[PDB]
């Protein structure tokens, strides 16, 4: 080869390599067709199998997820989802030359609080979809054992790739639901820290109403008027202590 | 940018005999343009000592374009224009058929003529009469040339003619 | 966007013999267009070396449209243009008919000529007169070639010619 | 600027038989034009004592330019326009076929006529009838000339015809 460069050049000076390359040219020309199809069927099979296995594991261990993810504890007295807060520490920006902007900490409202009917569960965040394919079609069938072997190993590599993609999607969803849970618990902790206003919601009650055909005995209209937000006056901030 | 007359290599995967015209595709796998596939046709030569592929319609992936380089073929690892196939396809069958029809005609007529100087008579009968119709039909169908056929597992070398963007 | 000269697959399930042209349907089985049906026709080759399918009228489900991208067929798992069928449909029938008519005529005339040098005379009679009319009628009907016929259970490959949307 | 009719050299790399015309490429490897190339075609002469290359389409690398100095080729180190190839390709084959067909005709007719003054009669039969059809077919096919073929690993010299920039 080119690593043993002078030896390879003196070997190519002989015509035996010239008569040897004419078959490997046809081999590499016919080589690339099988790999993509084997990779495709391996990707589908491995992805479906790994997704089915991981959803089986999730259905096995569903109980402690319900134990740890008490969204129902996070709601307030008028059935309102708490808003989402994000924090960051030791911020800096070399935006350009002759300019450095640093700051100690940052806090950002991600998603605003709103009314809710039922608390969300982890199943809306971590359950992976599962449509098993059972339709194998072959473009070019293997005839030699060498092409059968490379078809097998490329199907296996596609199986591994589908496994990796399933793990990646699961990990991103894990990060997403952990982000939402951390945002809610950080809102609660910062409200305890007395940095965020509580939401304020008014009520308007009316008695019997309607025409002669429709009546409603008592109606109550509940409307939030003051959304939560952070404050700018620093003096109202009670800190903490421990023993 | 393609030089006026440079050389490339392409992957040909589908075979065709020289009997019916139609579109055929190859796939350039090296060089500047990658993943590109090229449709065109073939030619029917008067003498079957060579066979070439007329390639004119190129498609390069990435963009929705169809450029118009008309390109021709050379046999890889030969640097020649010959086609690696058979050329002795349809000589010997029509040769033997014509010779057998002749030999039948001759058998009937000569062994009918040499009678003065029943089974042998029936042999004379059969060859005497089935020689002639087979002889004229063999002279009718004797004119079919020997076709050629490219293969479905060998790529090709492509020399260019014009420039493209 | 379908590129100029790429590969697709279909399945042929309704058979026909290559005698009368008409619509023939296949169903595209993989790729971008799913559930799609394609009607087209065939062509008659004068030589019995291959047989190909003219597919022109495409229909995609979901949206009620009819584009007319035209494409041809290649033989699956051989990547050739031939049809997997029989080409010896009508050789030996006309061969044996013509040769029997000839041998009949020869039997009557030569066993007539052998009379100089009743049942055998009646053999001469029958052979001498039923040879000739069957000989000219066999030369009349000798021109019909061997037909080819597709199957009702074979897939096919479809290579594109133009781009669509 | 190139003088009106000087001498340059190039290296020819792609071979072709003198059967079907086609584009051929060479690369100018010396002179001011370095890496430049030239495509064109050839000629089919009445007598095969020489072979010349119709070279017209000249490409200069780097820049997208295509000048049109049209020029020819001569044999290296003979200072002549001949080709180093074989010219006795198809004489003896048709000679032997014609002579054998004739000898068959002669054997059948003369050893038929020498009967006055069964197996020998069958020899008369076979040669007497397979001589004639093969004889007229050999007179039909006797006309195919002996072709030449250029080589894929020999250089060439190019004498100029017109001036360029």
């Amino acid at each position: 080869g080119d690593t043993g460069s002078l030896a390879g050049l003196q070997a190519m000076a002989d015509s035996k390599y010239t008569r040897a390359q004419k078959k490997q040219k046809m081999g590499k020309i016919r080589e690339m067709a099988l790999k993509e199809t084997a990779l495709s069927v391996g990707a589908q099979a491995g992805l479906a199998w790994r997704a089915k296995i991981i959803d089986e594991q999730l259905n096995k261990q569903a109980r402690n997820l319900d134990a740890i993810y008490d969204f129902n504890s996070l709601v307030l007295e008028h059935n309102i989802l708490p808003p989402v807060l994000l924090e960051g520490r030791n911020t800096l920006n070399l935006a350009d030359a002759q300019s450095i902007r640093i700051s100690d900490r940052t806090y950002k409202v991600a998603k605003q609080a709103h009314f809710i009917t039922t608390p969300p569960t982890w199943r809306q965040y971590l359950w992976m979809d599962y449509v098993k394919p059972e339709a194998p079609n072959v473009t070019l069938l293997p005839k030699t054992k060498a092409e059968k072997e490379i078809w097998c190993i490329y199907t296996e590599r596609g199986w591994k790739n589908g496994i990796d993609q399933a793990n990646t999607i699961l990990e991103e969803n894990i990060a997403r639901i952990k982000e939402d849970f951390g945002g809610m618990i950080l809102y609660r902790k910062l409200l305890a820290m007395n940095m965020v206003s509580p939401p304020y919601v008014s009520h308007t009650d009316l008695g019997v109403t309607g025409d002669g055909s429709e009546i409603h005995i008592d109606d109550r209209v509940l409307r939030i008027t003051a959304l939560p937000e952070l404050n700018v006056n620093s003096a109202e901030w009670r800190a903490a202590v421990a023993k | 940018i393609i030089k006026t007359g440079d050389i490339m290599f392409a992957v040909l995967d589908t075979s065709v005999n020289s009997d019916e015209p139609g579109p055929i595709l190859a796939t350039i796998v090296t060089g500047k343009l990658k993943g590109s596939k090229l449709i065109g046709s073939f030619n029917l030569p008067s003498n079957a000592d060579k066979m070439v592929i007329t390639f004119n319609t190129m498609s390069i992936p990435g963009a929705e374009k169809t450029i118009s380089i008309s390109a021709y073929a050379i046999d890889p690892n030969t640097a020649r224009t010959a086609l690696a196939s058979r050329t002795n396809h349809h000589y010997l069958m029509r040769y033997g058929s014509l010779f057998a029809s002749s030999f039948l005609q001759g058998f009937g007529n000569a062994f009918q003529s040499a009678n003065t100087t029943s089974t042998l008579e029936n042999a004379v009968i059969g060859l005497a009469t089935v020689g002639k119709a087979w002889s004229q039909q063999a002279q009718q169908l004797f004119n079919t040339p020997t076709t050629v056929e490219v293969y479905s597992g060998t790529g090709l070398g492509i020399l260019f003619t014009q420039d493209v963007t």
